[PDB]
């Protein structure tokens, strides 16, 4: 309980805190300040651009490592009275690898796109600039997020699907089919991470 | 057997003293029905081998009894919904004769869509017309059943709430264009003056000045019909019920202390109907008369002309209970208005150590001469 | 003169039904209650619309309209 | 009238003990009366009536089994009329039987 | 949605201004109800 | 003349107006509704008369729909911003007090439909319980009221 | 359908019919408080009225049809409530 | 004229308009239907009767959508801000009103179906409750009718 | 001239006064019913002294009202930004007071109502208890009245 309720408060403090300054700037019509047009300019599109490919990578990595160490715990536990689970079962593993790989197939496709301006005012920056900045965020933080999630539930439901073989071998061939659903949503990321990606130029 | 049952489980209630010979037995009964009793014990020892009559005597050193009233069709749902939040005094007041009223009408100005008033109505009228099947049919249906025994006050407020969805000219979102208008034709916006606002209005959203000689005048029917489709309909609706609801609960409030009185006047009481009545009615009448005043007065003092800077109701009431007109901001309504203000809560605020103190005083005066 | 025979017509009919009935009214315990059903009635129901056309007297503004009412308000009525 | 509740009286009656079970029927078929309890001691074996209200409570069981058995065999029951009570004496004794 | 739910509602809303709001200036509500001990029971 | 964003204190005045006060009568509904639900199990008779508390959560919700309405009519681009605070702080103060209400309203009336449950002499008790929860929302209302029309 | 269903039935057709011929009647007289519900088009501000009173016969035939449409919900109720 | 910046709020009264009555229509869904499961083992003949929780949650989302499309229809390139910020008004106001209703049809919807199950008495009762949650959702969408066309 | 944001401090007054006592009187009420109705079953003839909490809880809330009235009659246009954050003063004052208030009064208004039953001697122990809880109200109104008025 505790340790959540102080990260509570700094949550709760945080947007209390916002809703002052937002009532505040607006009533002594100081509200021409904290125009999103100028932190989302003055801001460099490679801050967004390393902070998406660093997520495109270690979101999926979170949503894979949270995937096998959920299935592994009981493969290892049902793995004790049915040493047979440990063989098959682990494709859970290998699907929760395969969110990792997702990760770092669109990780390295962004990789690729991101090259200097020899520019810092904003109009020499020009608009593909920016918008190639945030669409690799977008795409990076797509993929990341999809995959954490993807990869959690494949442990979930991969973590079940051992412990119903450790009950009886035909019920994994048969359950197994979710793991696929699971894995999917992961390649959903992808494909709309490819596409936030498709037109980008740096440079 | 429901009948041995039940006469062997009254018989348990007597009793028998060392030398008694008889049964002995107490009843409560109503004074008209005292003959009524007698009648069936006679009965009683002639439907037996026994002679003696097995008559009473009247009680006097008696407790307060069990309270009753008579009810029909009409007055039986009415006297339930009285019992319902608890059953009344021995001899008081009863409220259900004003509640079969009261009740109706404060629903009908809740309920009143002339359209629903009418289908309220006929559910109602279908439940009394079909009463001698109804009578005999399934107690299963409970719901139906409740209703069932509500179905004459239903159709009385159902009635009602046709009544007051008529004067609201309001069915289903539709109002009577059988009815003539104050709102008046387009024509009477183009009279020279106000044409170029016509024709702005021949464009965007306009508000009719109700100016005169373009204004239809004072209305003989309910509400305009053109309200029911003018885009600031529901303000004027507002005024009017707010308005409305207020007036209204001060006279109940006002009919039940007058009931107050009529049950301290029952019993006969001195000090009731001074220490209760009294004070009562005239710290909400010195509040409330020139509220009502007030409403009815600026509907006959203010007009058209007149409404650009027009006075609040709600702060010449605020400014009465707290003195607080600022000499500024609004228009005082008429002379000496100030000085009313003040004069009405100093009577009613010297109302209430009466009610607080004094009469506690006379009943510790009354403890220490009763000894 | 208008405005005010509306008024005397619903203040005379309520009055007259609290003075006739008590005449129309039969002896014993129905009595009461219906004489003050027609008294009560006549009070709430004469008080509801003397507030509802009273405040309908002299209105301080009038509706509004949209441009396309507007434009057929010219001809329908 | 029914503008205020209405007048009461308590009285107290030489009930004479053969009289008093057809007393109690005329009064509860008259229904405009309440009796005062006199018996602050009463309980199922402490009360003046034992026998007759357990009588009556068996006698209503085997009324709902015979009920329920001619119900279970798809039977209406006639429900027609209405009947005067038992008098006094203990012809109950062949209802039971 | 009107003709049972707000119906019911208004109902018990002016059914509870009785109980208290009007009742409470006169009305006491505090004794036994008279029970007619009958056959009508049946 | 009057600033652009006005207006927005004046339409979040009445979205709170509504907002606030439909979480209190919902909350009071689901306390009251849960407390019933229980109770009939062993009441199959009391129903009728313990829906009383969700009823009077259900007035929260239209004190709320009162504000939100007088608001909403007195809305206009051109709003002299004190219009507007005036029209927030009515939405606020009767949202916020029927959220209150609500609350009060929610757990009486879980904890006096129990009670009437157990022992039927409760009731008169928790309807005057309940009449001092749902005031808050007529408090809430008038001071709504003497802002939205001052 | 059961007899429940066939009451439903018969007070909807009632009812229905009572106010899609009072509606029917409101369209047909061309009645100004109708502006609002008539489905109107710029074209409407143009040629005459002549344009809307084509509007309004049509919707007083919606209103006429489903009328006629709630009489036979009616005479099929009416036997349903005595069927079943 | 306007601020490009501006149709933003109107947006984000479309995005909550659904939003948040999903989330609503969402929880009284799946509190109802864990009821519903939990009681059809003992009470299958129930099921066809007490579905009316997740029906009216149902309905919820329905008062989202009806705004939503409403705003979405009425936003324009240039909009007037005094416009965009109604429609915001409008979405938060049937969308959080929504979700007030949403947890009231589900709290009641789970507890309702469970008292069912132990007495079927309850349910003709529990009806009118669930209205009394569901109506809300209904008074925020009159609110964001009102809103939207004023 | 004033500052045109200055009502703004002077609504959040008359709210406050009114929301944070409704939410110290909801708080009171629902405790104190809460208590009572556990109570009642042992010992229904102790309603009608036991309902007092509950009255003292709806003191608070008219305690809020009177300076929220007082605030919002007094409210201007031009109103100079001195007295905004005196009525900012004001409506936290009583409001936040009678939140305190209303938290006594609930702790209170039910462990004293729970012990009453037990031991009926406790109830004028319990007045008097509770007499120091309503009196913050008073305390927060007297500010209130101090700072809005000046």
């Amino acid at each position: 309980t505790g340790l959540e309720l102080l990260y509570l408060g700094i949550f709760v403090a945080f947007w209390a805190c916002m809703i002052v300054v937002g009532i505040c700037y607006t009533i002594f019509d100081l509200g021409f300040r904290f125009d999103v047009a100028w932190f989302l300019t003055e801001t460099s599109p490679f801050m967004w651009s390393n902070l998406g490919i660093g997520l495109a990578i270690s979101l999926s990595v979170v949503g894979a490592a949270w995937g096998i160490y959920i299935t592994g715990s009981s493969i290892i536990g049902g793995g004790v009275k049915a040493p047979r689970i440990k063989t098959k079962n682990l494709v859970s593993i290998i699907f929760c690898e395969a969110v990792a790989i997702y990760g770092i197939i669109m990780a390295i496709v962004i990789s690729n796109m991101a090259e200097p301006f020899s520019a810092t005012d904003p109009k020499a920056i020009g608009h593909r600039n920016y918008h190639a900045g945030y669409s690799m965020f977008g795409a990076g933080l797509t993929v990341g997020l999809s995959n954490l999630f993807c990869g959690v539930c494949v442990g979930i439901v991969g973590s079940g699907a051992a412990l119903a073989d450790a009950q009886n071998p035909s019920l994994f061939v048969k359950i197994l089919i979710v793991e696929i659903f699971g894995s999917a949503i992961g390649l959903f990321g992808v494909i709309v991470a490819i596409l936030q990606t498709s037109r980008v130029k740096m440079g | 057997v429901r009948k041995m049952k039940a006469i062997y489980h009254t018989l348990n209630l007597c009793n028998i003293d060392v030398t008694q010979k008889c049964l002995i037995a107490e009843v409560w009964c109503p004074v008209t029905d005292l003959d009524s009793i007698q009648f069936a014990l006679r009965r009683g020892t002639e439907h037996s081998g026994s002679t003696v009559p097995s008559i009473l005597n009247r009680m006097q050193t008696n407790q307060t009894p069990p309270t009753y009233n008579k009810t029909n069709k009409f007055t039986h749902g009415f006297q339930n919904i009285v019992d319902a939040y608890g059953i009344g005094t021995y001899r008081e007041i009863n409220p259900a004769p004003y509640t079969v009223i009261t009740f109706p009408f404060l629903f009908a100005v809740m309920f009143g869509d002339f359209g629903h008033g009418i289908l309220m109505t006929l559910f109602a009228v279908w439940m009394v017309l079909r009463e001698s099947r109804i009578l005999s049919q399934k107690n299963e249906n409970e719901m139906f059943s409740m209703v069932f025994s509500g179905r004459y006050i239903i159709l009385l407020m159902g009635l009602f709430s046709i009544y007051t969805g008529l004067i609201y000219n309001d069915c289903f979102s539709k109002s009577l264009n059988i009815f003539g208008s104050s709102w008046s034709v387009r024509p009477m916006f183009t009279i020279g003056n106000w044409t170029e606002e016509t024709l702005l209005g021949s464009s965007v959203l306009q508000l009719n000045p109700a100016i005169p000689g373009v204004f239809g005048g004072p209305y003989p029917f309910g509400i305009d019909p053109i309200w029911n489709i003018a885009t600031n309909k529901l303000t004027f609706l507002n005024s009017f019920k707010m308005k409305m609801s207020v007036i209204l609960g001060i006279i109940h409030m006002l009919f039940g202390v007058s009931l107050s009185l009529f049950n301290h006047i029952y019993f006969k009481k001195p000090l009731n109907i001074y220490f209760g009545f009294i004070p009562e009615i005239i710290f909400m009448s010195s509040l409330f008369g020139y509220l009502v005043i007030l409403i009815f007065y600026k509907w006959t003092a203010y007009d058209a002309h007149s409404s650009r800077n027009a006075p609040s109701l709600l702060i010449h009431f605020i400014n009465m209970f707290l003195f607080s007109y600022p000499e500024s901001g609004n228009a005082m309504l008429y002379s000496g208005q100030k000085g009313i203000q003040c004069f009405l809560i100093v009577v009613a605020m010297l109302c209430v150590p009466w009610m607080l103190l004094f009469k506690p005083l006379i009943l510790r005066h009354q403890y220490l001469r009763k000894k | 003169h208008s405005f005010a025979l509306p008024v005397i017509i619903f203040t005379t009919f309520w009055g007259l039904i609290g003075i006739a009935g008590p005449w129309f009214v039969p002896k014993g315990p129905n009595r009461g209650v219906i004489i003050t059903m027609l008294v009560a009635t006549a009070v709430c129901c004469y008080l509801f619309w003397l507030i509802a056309i009273l405040a309908q007297l002299n209105p301080l503004f009038g509706p509004q309209l949209k441009n396309e009412t507007i434009w057929y308000v010219r001809f329908l009525w | 009238e029914l503008f205020r509740s209405e007048e009461m009286t308590l009285a107290q009656l030489f009930l004479q003990s053969e009289a008093a079970y057809c007393c109690v029927s005329e009064l509860e078929e008259l229904g405009k009366v309440q009796f005062r309890d006199l018996n602050p001691d009463v309980n199922v074996f402490q009360r003046k009536f034992v026998n007759e209200v357990r009588r009556c409570e068996e006698m209503d069981r085997k009324l709902r089994f015979v009920e329920k058995e001619i119900r279970k065999a798809n039977i209406p029951i006639m429900d027609t009329g209405e009947n005067p009570e038992v008098p006094f004496p203990r012809d109950m004794i062949d209802l039971e039987a | 949605i009107l003709l049972i739910m707000e119906g019911l509602s208004a109902f018990l809303h002016a059914l509870r201004l009785h109980w208290v709001e009007f009742q409470n200036k006169f009305y006491t509500g505090t004794g036994f109800k008279f029970l007619p001990f009958s056959f009508e029971h049946i | 003349n009057n600033p652009e964003y006005s207006s927005f204190f004046g339409v979040m005045g009445a979205s709170s107006a509504m907002v606030f006060s439909a979480m209190g009568a919902a909350y009071g509904t689901a306390k009251s509704g849960t407390g019933i639900a229980a109770m009939s199990v062993m009441r199959p008779e009391l129903i009728m008369k313990s829906i009383i508390p969700v009823v009077m959560a259900g007035i929260i919700a239209i004190y709320g729909l009162v504000v939100a309405v007088l608001i909403a009519n007195s809305l206009t681009d051109g709003i002299t911003l004190y219009r507007s605070f005036l029209q927030l702080g009515a939405g606020l103060s009767v949202g916020l007090s029927g959220l209150a209400a609500g609350f009060a309203i929610g757990i009486v009336g879980d904890a006096g439909v129990r009670g009437t449950a157990q022992q039927p002499r409760l009731f008169v008790g928790m309807i005057l319980i309940l009449i001092f929860a749902e005031v808050l929302g007529l408090y809430g209302l008038i001071v709504a009221l003497i802002l939205s029309t001052k | 359908c059961g007899p429940k269903l066939a009451a439903c039935g018969i007070v909807l057709s009632a009812w229905g019919v009572i106010m899609l011929i009072m509606l029917g009647i409101f369209f047909n007289v061309h009645s100004a408080v109708l502006i609002e519900d008539v489905p109107f088009t710029e074209k409407d501000f143009e040629n005459g009225p002549q344009n809307i009173y084509n509007l309004y016969e049509q919707v007083s035939y919606n209103c006429f049809i489903a009328a006629g449409l709630y009489l036979l919900l009616g005479g099929f109720s009416f036997c349903q409530v005595r069927l079943n």
